[PDB]
């Protein structure tokens, strides 16, 4: 008479690593690194917004393609690879601040600068390379001042916006860099031209300069944009003699949201909590090796393809 | 390391689905086998707190610093770089030191809840019985199939069978 | 885990304020408690030796990176979080790992000392007493406080107990 | 006849997490995280600095606020968080950099430009703006120059600072950025005003930027700072034109502190190595769920409230 | 921990120099010592494994001049995030050590228990526990008696009679 | 009549540290912290240029102690402690992130601007700063142009540079500011001076500035250097009446490679991964504290001199 004990085994173990093991066979095993990802932003439960070819630059001084998107509320915010921020060809100092600021916004607000120009003043000068609808136009958010009389000298002008709101305001400015004299001189005149800005956080002088450049969407000359924030209270002026382009409105950017640069379409029946430039990752597992640059909370990223956790004990076979 | 499952005893049983500890019984009427259900249960409970510790993670918020589509500042782009990558090598490390130490220690508890059972049975066996070297008990009295069963139960009287028990392995 | 401590032991004994491990004994006179020094002392040397790694206190020093009374410029005011958040979520991991792993270990190490314990008994008592799988030894001779106090102290000699023990064993 | 084992149990039990079992009693336990703070700055065996409202820029430039911290010598240096850098309204370039040489200092000593000027030049302007035991007055380190001699053309100028030590000095300069034409053609003459700062390491052009019409308006009087460091044995050269507001004294820092931005009140009884904005930190364990901004020699911040070490074994109660 | 190693066995012997775990015995022939293969062989490679795992080995670049002058908030950043990197190594690099040095000891412990438990099953009821790692054999067991202990060849029942007699009278 | 079992046993044992205890005694143990390093620069295996007394930034616009180093191929690029960027004396912008971007290049390649002036214009200026055969030179891969006639208005000027390659072009110019109103005058004329740069990617335009300044190299007046990175199909147009410092050559930097500021010797013998100021670490341990700025493939650093690992068992010697 005997009684015997004994643990049970299985014809297909599984390698674990352990401490003192490189190959080490046990009953069981699950996957603690994500490997995979789901090809959709998951939007459910996100006030969201698609930019679509709208670049978030583009949204504050309201090129043609951003015109869905000049005022709103997000707490997500997704910016696209073919994304246009300028229509009439330029660059913008601190490019890269600015746009991390709109990206972690919650939404914009938009507010009139109250500017008006006399009689001297052509205020809506426009172009082809900024198209609207079947026809010539300018950035939705500045206007481009011009001589009414041609050749004559722009006159000298103070405009000067009071943020008189509660929170900070975000205004934005161009100076205009002819390709040609004979160019400069029609638009402004013959005179020296001059543009300063100030407020209390604030002091700088921009000069016009003329020079051959080669065409961006049918243009030699280009356009600098300038920005700065304008506290609750504060003032900030614009004296000009030529060659600004003027802010007609200016930006509030509301509490806050997260911003995604992404390749795939939106699904709003989906819900996710960390995204990549692929889409989105849902799992329970604290590693991932989709991805290293993520946004959200998320997996830490990893340089395994695989890391089994063993759920068993060591496989002996019969 | 305890003693057993890869150890005295020569395999495992592919045969038991039933769970993963057992007796194996060979008496007068035929043999039979059953699985131990609150020694399973006991190292199976402990897997699953392992599991659940492993995705119980709540988490951080993180917001991008490298632009997907456009170009960065070279200098801070190379600081980033550097970052990123010594934060990764941190995570692939930890990653890789759980696992392994996890493992470890997942493969010598099951062990040592299949040496528990074992030691469990030998004292409620007291002088009935003697051990061969494999996990077997050789038991000198003729145990029933309801006494086999009251072994597994943890009922078992060890007074009730041990005169005849200590004569035969005297004699 | 070893077989002791939330395992054949029922449970423990509030009573015992004296130590860690201990023996209550059951004789002719009565009833006895007593502490074992050399095993509670052995468990509070380990435990202790762990607090110490935690208060380890080599440190190095950080200077501050962002202003807490102005604004810092919006792009490495970025980098700084995330860094920052990357090494605190690394740091949180890490302290719940090391605690975890560390009371798996505080609280299996009791358990083998108090294995230990009960094993250089067994040893000492040798074929003069048997196990009731409770941890309680039943010895088959009288053994008065002093004897007890013998098994304690570690100073019991079986041979001057075998022969009157053996008989009781087998009769 | 019969000698039990057993071990003690508790009434009471801690509860700790392993890698098993969240809620897992047990006979004792301590605290790893440090959650509570003293709320007062420790400076025993420090030599500290207080600057209370003097702001670290206004120790370099002279602000009245800064008078009685224009030299020193210390471990510690404490920033307060409305201090004042400023008498005069304007702003540093490069600010945060500078503040935090300032802060990782060991104290400040001040140097003499020996910078002289001529017969045309009025060196000894005040503003009403700095107020100085109750009169006008100006930045102690700084001189404003004007033409001596009203609406006339401020004189081409020439002073050098020549560093003879073997350290590196820090000097500051300002330029005056007028209200108005009116007003800069009062101070410097109607020429073109240039100010250019030459050393053999540094180089760099100023022009005064003019504001225009109201007084009320973002464009209007400010001195705006600028600075670097200049090499031992090397000499810095300012040529200027009007504008300049020139150094009387360069800085020299010396040796390395710590520096605490906090508003807490210093204690010199008690002792630390830990602070942060709301006091310091002295314990023994591991890591603190106070603050994740802390400077010195500190225990590392987690994101948990407890996390408790067993110091027993399992608690089992009958 | 388990009972052998600084527990129930007083020492180790130094003279034992082929192995890390081994047998000594006296009988009427005389005394022998002799060191357990399968016992050494299986805590050497188990500490082997660790070593594997230590040495196994991301490419970097420098993003801190060694001889030009870097941008002071910028080399703030790089030194805070360098030494805070630096703490978390050292930190692991010494969690490291002093767990799997406390594991190796442990299984060292381990494998010294086993091979002890495998000769008590074996000698079964032939022999009785001294407590000090010893078994006391009560029958006459000459040299090849005890290579039947160390090589696993041992029937007990082929002595149990007379040991029996010798461990009851 | 028994037999005993028992564990080996050395006479001197190593301490190391565990959980529980930081004095406990093992039979051996073993290093996990490395310490030693060589203090040459093992290059074997890698095709490399030494820079020697050139700067980086001196390739680019060819300074002649870089005249040795205006084009190459290597995959490992080394830099020295007080390298030479600039005869004449000035400052670039963004240096840091220019000489990141070369330390990480595999190579350069030059390509000429092909760009001629009229003959208002004498290209060839020279100065006692910049100096081939001990006498008056400039850098190699620009031109100073001053006018012909001295003290006469520089003319008006275009120069474009038409990337018709595949790949991006790195080109810098200079913008010169003179030490006084009369050299001023004298190199360029009396007129308002203006440089215009235009690219489709890139605006920019300067002053040249007059100042007191000290000489360096004998000269108070200095040259700022501009660059930006030219597209495949992209043109970049200079518009200036004087202080250009123009660009004959463009830059191109083909493939990856690794930079290393060093002042160890080479060593052709032996190889290498990992690398710092001192020489070069060869280990196999898992960290080291040699120093906590390397390079390449290297163990982690940490502020620890030993960390010993177990390998053996608990050691109890006899009494
Ligand atoms: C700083 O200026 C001083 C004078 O302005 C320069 O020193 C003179 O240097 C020459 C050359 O050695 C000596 O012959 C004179 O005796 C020095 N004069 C004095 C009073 O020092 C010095 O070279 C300048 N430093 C730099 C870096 O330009
Ligand atoms: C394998 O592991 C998974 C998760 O641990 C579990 O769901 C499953 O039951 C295990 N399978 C076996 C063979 O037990
Ligand atoms: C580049 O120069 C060539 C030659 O003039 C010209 O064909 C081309 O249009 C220019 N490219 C651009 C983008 O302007
Ligand atoms: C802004 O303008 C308003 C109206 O003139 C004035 O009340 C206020 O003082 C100005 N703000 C500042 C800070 O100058
Ligand atoms: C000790 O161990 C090290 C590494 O494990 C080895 O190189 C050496 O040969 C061993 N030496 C002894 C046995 O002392």
């Amino acid at each position: 008479d005997k009684i015997c004990l004994g643990h049970h085994a299985v014809a297909n173990g599984t390698i674990v690593k352990t401490l003192t093991n490189e190959q080490e066979e046990v009953t069981n095993a699950t996957e603690t690194v994500e490997s995979t990802g789901i090809n959709r932003l998951c939007m459910k439960g996100r006030k969201h917004k698609d930019l679509g070819n709208c670049h978030p630059i583009g949204m504050l001084i309201g090129t043609p393609a951003c015109d869905l998107h000049l005022t709103g509320m997000w707490d997500t915010l997704i910016e696209r690879e073919n994304a246009i921020a300028y229509c009439y060809p330029g660059a913008t100092v601190n490019v890269e601040a600015l746009r991390q600021k709109i990206m972690e916004s919650g939404g914009i607000n938009k507010i009139s600068t109250g500017f008006t120009y006399g009689s001297s003043i052509n205020s809506a000068g426009t172009t082809r390379a900024c198209m609207r609808n079947g026809g010539n136009s300018f950035y939705a958010e500045l206007k481009w001042l011009v001589s009414k009389s041609a050749g004559q000298n722009f006159p000298q002008t103070t405009n000067t916006y009071r943020n008189t709101d509660t929170a900070e305001h975000l205004i934005m400015w161009g100076i205009h860099h002819p390709s040609s004299t004979q160019e400069k001189n029609t638009l402004y005149g013959t005179q020296s031209l001059s543009i300063s800005v100030g407020s209390s956080t604030y002091r700088n002088n921009f000069v016009p300069v003329v020079g051959a450049r080669p065409q961006v969407n049918g243009l030699s000359s280009r356009i600098d944009f300038h920005w700065t924030l304008v506290q609750p209270g504060d003032n900030i002026t614009f004296s000009h003699n030529g060659g600004l382009i003027a802010p007609s409105r200016v930006s509030k950017l509301i509490g806050r949201g997260l911003g995604i640069q992404s390749d795939a379409p939106i699904d709003n029946n989906c819900e996710s909590k960390c995204f990549w430039r692929g889409g989105s990752i849902n799992t329970r597992l604290p590693f991932q090796n989709l991805s290293p640059r993520t946004v959200g909370q998320c997996p830490k990223y990893v340089n395994r393809r695989s890391l089994m956790l063993a759920t068993g004990m060591r496989n002996v076979p019969e | 390391l305890f003693g057993a499952i890869a150890g005295f005893l020569e395999n495992g049983w592919e045969g038991m689905v039933d769970g993963w500890y057992g007796f194996r019984h060979q008496n007068a009427q035929g043999t039979g086998q059953a699985a131990d259900y609150k020694s399973t249960q006991a190292a199976i409970d402990q897997i699953t707190g392992k599991l659940n510790r492993l995705v119980e993670k709540t988490n951080t918020e993180f917001e991008s610093i490298e632009s997907e589509f456009s170009e960065i500042e070279h200098q801070i782009g190379n600081v980033i770089n550097w970052t990123k990558d010594s934060i990764t090598d941190i995570w692939t490390y930890q990653a890789e030191l759980l696992v392994a130490m996890e493992n470890q220690h997942t493969i010598d508890m099951a062990d040592s809840e299949m040496l528990n059972l074992y030691e469990r049975v030998r004292k409620q066996l007291r002088q009935n019985a003697e051990e061969d070297g494999k996990g077997c008990f050789e038991i000198y009295h003729a145990c029933d199939d309801s006494c086999m069963e009251s072994i597994r139960n943890n009922t078992y009287d060890h007074s009730q069978y041990r005169e005849e028990a200590l004569l035969n392995r005297l004699n």
